[PDB]
């Protein structure tokens, strides 16, 4: 089982690094070599025993960040520096020497308040805001930098020639006052990260783990080397920009958390993101690696998938099944059995002979299709893709110069070198409608197995000593191989349209920056209740590090879920960003209408709730795209001073407005919902019952229950006319749900555009509306005047929670006479429904309750 | 004269029949629009069998009636296929 994968003791560089224990560091800074440059401070470091000379490059950056880079002064060969992950060269701030002694130099970033104290012996860095110590570097003396010398290592039957010998780097960080750290996905583990003292470090190495288990630090399919630290008082982030195999130790100790990163090769390159709030950290990290790509609206709908739908007739029966059972669905997925023997970009000539016709039928239902395209290419001289890549030398190579060959789904297969920009350009051009024969504008793509998975490779992946573009070793680039696949596919979908259509690409492997290219999911989970539960902490850990478009297979990939579990997973999935049902080849069919009526009805209700909330989902993703704020959020992000939220992972927020506690236990009769916030009220969106915070509420549940609460002070837009797909709905009127604060106020936003193009950016064709309630007046105004949109969308209804009965309701909009609205009021629930305002969503207007 | 919902839940002026807002709990005030969640739209289908469709499929861009009358203001032009 797990003997297939290295523990830290079996990873020779991790064993060496981790044997260095906290103590007096042998490194010291040579203050005579210190130079203050235009962008950076450089100073030489030296190992006291080996006399090896390193160069520290220290930079203050705009937006309250610090960058630390350490490399060899005179290396025999260049070390790897991670490309294509940073979206720009980060703007710097000026450093000044503002203090110095014989063993210390104090530096000021710009004109304050941030300062960096460089200690010479032993080498050390302290980061301060005024006189408050924020963070220390190498305080435990764990810095380790194996220089390149003038080795051979075997695991199971695979031998790493390791021609450059030991080159691993490592460094420790101390976080005074921090007891809670988060991030570094992907692990099937709790949201709040555990100390690693008595066990394994957390491992970051994109790996394909068959039937992975829960509550363990084994590396899974993706790696985002970003750690967030939260306390009552401050938020910090650490971004370790290294693409090699990386291990992370976490230890606690007046409260303080120490973090240690250990990577196989490359330079030391770390960003310190100083907050002070968690939203400052979100902004800081987004300025470095970018923001969530704005998904086309259809991709926020429901996806129906399995391994595998049999043929074109099966796909069309599934499509018709949704309409015959009145369930919405936007996309049906085609797994690997749709191709000719797992030759990607092809179609099985018997079961998919007319793909354009199938796609046309789906388009007539205003639905899409997703086809899988993996990055392993069958070694087959009749396969044009293989022949082109072979002839143009675009494959990953071995040390003897031959193309690397491993084993995957089509048998023997080679692996394109996606680190090569010429290879990525070839890949993108292959998605043209002339090259990818049988594709059409409503066909989108799923990249799987892009760790890369190699069935006969060490740890089921590529050999460390395979050779990539520019002579870099596979051990140097491993964790960005999948990102490059994701990136090139997404660019292919953009290019095939002439640069107009937004892409949709789901990817299994990922790295920092993958949020720019589409969605991810947590791989091959299992149809069990604890796998349902763990989807929240896994997608929350991804949300915190910028990957907002996350989900888990609804129903579980492996095994057959009992119907009650499948209902609960639909309810859970309906309130998570990427919403796809998927299943293993040997499972029973579980399209949602194959269940008994009581289970069908609960699932249909969950699908209707999701489709009604699409305007809300779309606006949260627009805010993620513009600001870098996560869509799905831990409670502690919204309540940073409520220490009882710091570990919660059976509950989450969507934006700031909705709190979700899905039922995740068989036979449950109720749930305990923690409603946070001093002076805060929460509305049960099914009963409209208002609840004051903070409290733990016992809420009885039935099979149809999805515990959802809207926060007082928020306005949530909904499409109350659920149709068969999102395309059918995107011209429909909006219903506004206004949840009044105790002060009688509320606010919200709404983003609208054509739903699938870049016209919002290239032509400013979009709407961003601000809705605000205060006193007794609801006002719609523009939150961005640059955006204009031709749209028939109008406001058909306003639902106000927590309001008394007015005497009259008066609407004013520019260009129209003052109008009277009829209304309905429930004295028991204090719910006020305003009938048919009838005003365009593009117009300024106000409604007054008299 | 006013219109009365077939379930007696309300009585509204006939200017609220097919006014693209749902006023009757049974959906009976909007037989020709997509406004009510429980409504139905009648395909006359001269030349085939008459059909009832969900109100949510009125002007959804998809051709549901063979005579094409469910799509009258959606940008989709449906051809007659009752043959
Ligand atoms: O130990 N091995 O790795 C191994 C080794 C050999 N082998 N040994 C010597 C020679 N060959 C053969 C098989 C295996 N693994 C077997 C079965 C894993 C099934 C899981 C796949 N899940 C993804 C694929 C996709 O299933 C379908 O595209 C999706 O549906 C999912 O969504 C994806 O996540
Ligand atoms: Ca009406
Ligand atoms: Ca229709």
């Amino acid at each position: 089982d797990r003997s297939n994968f290295k523990t830290c003791d079996e990873s020779s560089f991790c064993k060496r690094q981790r044997s260095i224990r906290p103590g007096l560091s042998p490194y010291r800074a040579l203050l005579d070599t210190l130079q203050l440059g235009p962008d950076a401070l450089t100073v030489h470091l030296i190992h006291e025993v080996t006399k090896v000379l390193l160069v520290l490059e220290l930079q203050g950056l705009q937006k309250d960040m610090t960058r630390i880079r350490i490399d060899e002064l005179e290396p025999r060969r260049p070390r790897y520096r991670v490309p294509d992950v940073l979206v720009a060269d980060p703007p710097t701030a000026r450093l000044s020497v503002s203090g110095r002694d014989d063993n210390s130099v104090e530096l000021t970033v710009a004109e304050g308040p941030y300062k960096i104290i460089l200690t010479a012996q032993p080498f050390r860095l302290d980061l301060l805001e005024d006189r408050s110590l924020l963070l220390s570097v190498n305080a435990r003396g764990l810095m380790a930098f194996e220089h390149q010398r003038a080795w051979e290592e075997t695991f199971k039957t695979h031998s790493d020639s390791k021609p450059y010998g030991p080159t691993s780097v490592g460094l420790d960080f101390s976080l005074p006052g921090m007891e809670h750290v988060y991030g570094i996905p992907e692990h099937a583990d709790s949201l709040r990260l555990k100390v690693t003292e008595g066990g394994e470090p957390y491992r970051l190495y994109n790996l394909d783990v068959f039937q992975y288990e829960l509550n363990n630090p084994m590396a899974l399919y993706g790696s985002v080397p970003v750690l967030l630290a939260h306390s009552f008082h401050r938020d910090l982030g650490i971004f370790w920009l290294n693409a090699a195999e990386t291990w992370v130790d976490i230890s606690s100790n007046t409260p303080q958390t120490d973090i240690r990163w250990m990577s196989e090769s490359g330079i030391i390159d770390v960003f310190l993101m100083l907050g002070p709030s968690v939203f400052d950290v979100f902004r800081q990290y987004a300025s470095l690696t970018g923001t969530q790509a704005l998904p086309p609206l259809f991709s926020l709908g429901y996806h129906q998938s399995r391994w595998n739908y049999r043929d074109e007739a099966d796909v069309l029966e599934v499509d018709q099944g949704f309409d015959d059972h009145n369930m919405p669905c936007d996309v049906i997925w085609l797994d690997i059995e749709h191709a000719d023997g797992k030759r990607y970009f092809t179609w099985d000539p018997t079961r998919f002979p007319q793909p354009l016709n199938m796609l046309e039928h789906l388009a007539s239902k205003r639905r899409k299709l997703v086809a899988i395209v993996d990055p392993h290419i069958k070694v087959d001289s009749g396969y044009r893709v293989h022949e082109e890549l072979r002839n143009h030398g675009l494959y990953v190579k071995t040390r003897d110069g031959s193309d690397y060959e491993g084993w995957c789904w089509p048998g023997s297969a080679s692996y394109p070198d996606f680190t090569n920009p010429r290879m990525r350009a070839w890949w993108s051009n292959m998605f043209s409608f002339d090259n990818y024969e049988g594709s059409a504008p409503n066909l989108y793509v799923w990249n799987d197995m892009n760790e890369p998975s190699v069935f006969n490779g060490p740890e089921v992946t590529m050999l460390k000593d395979a050779v990539h573009y520019g002579g870099w070793e596979h051990r140097d680039i491993h964790n960005i191989y999948g990102l490059y696949v994701h990136m090139a596919t997404a660019d292919g979908l953009i290019q095939r349209s002439g640069g107009i259509e937004r892409p949709f690409v789901l990817s299994r492997a990922f790295f920092s920056g993958s949020q720019r290219f589409g969605a991810v999911w947590t791989g091959d989970n299992t149809a069990e209740w604890d796998h349902l539960k763990i989807s929240i902490p896994m997608c929350l850990s991804l949300a915190l590090v910028g990957l907002s478009f996350c989900g888990a297979d609804v129903g579980g990939f492996f095994k057959n879920p009992e119907p009650e579990l499948l209902v609960r997973w639909y309810q859970m999935g309906a309130y998570q960003p990427f919403f796809r049902a998927h299943a293993h080849l040997d499972t029973g069919r579980r399209e949602p209408w194959l269940l008994a009526s009581q289970y069908q009805d609960a699932i249909r209700d969950a699908l209707f709730q999701r489709y009604s909330l699409l305007p809300f989902w779309y606006t949260l993703f627009y805010q993620a795209h513009k600001e870098g704020f996560p869509v799905m959020r831990p409670l502690w992000v919204q309540y940073p001073e409520d220490m009882s939220t710091f570990s919660i992972e059976d509950q989450f927020m969507l934006g700031d407005a909705l709190l979700i506690h899905p039922v995740s236990d068989a036979g449950a009769h109720g749930v305990q919902v923690y409603l946070p916030g001093q002076e805060e009220v929460w509305y049960d969106i099914q009963s409209y019952q208002k609840h004051h915070g903070p409290q733990t509420l016992y809420l009885p549940v039935t099979l149809s229950s999805i515990p959802v609460f809207q926060r007082g002070g928020t306005i949530v837009p909904r499409w109350m006319r659920v149709r068969r797909s999102s395309d059918c709905m995107k011209d429909d009127p909006i219903t506004l749900f206004v949840a009044l604060s105790p002060q009688g106020t509320a606010q919200g936003e709404l983003f609208l555009d054509d739903g699938h193009t870049f016209n919002y950016q290239t032509r400013h064709e979009f709407l961003l509306r601000r809705f605000s309630f205060s006193g007794s007046t609801l006002v719609s105004s523009s939150a961005d005047p640059k955006g204009h949109l031709e749209t028939p969308i109008w406001i058909e209804r306003v639902v106000i929670m927590g309001a008394g009965k007015p005497a009259a309701v008066v609407l004013q909009t520019k260009g129209s006479p003052e109008s009277r609205l009829s209304f309905q009021h429930d004295p028991e629930t204090s719910v006020l429904i305003l009938r048919k305002p009838g005003v365009s969503v593009a117009s300024d207007w106000s409604i007054h309750l008299r | 004269k006013p219109f009365t919902c077939l379930d007696g839940t309300a009585t509204i002026p006939f200017d609220q029949v097919n006014d693209d807002y749902c006023d009757c709990k049974d959906g009976s005030d909007e037989p020709g629009t997509a406004a009510c969640p429980n409504g139905s739209f009648h395909c006359t289908n001269t030349g085939y069998k008459p059909l009832y469709i969900l109100s949510s499929r009125v002007n959804d861009g998809v051709c549901d009636c063979c005579d094409g009358t469910d799509e009258y203001n959606s940008g989709t032009v449906c051809e007659n296929t009752c043959r």
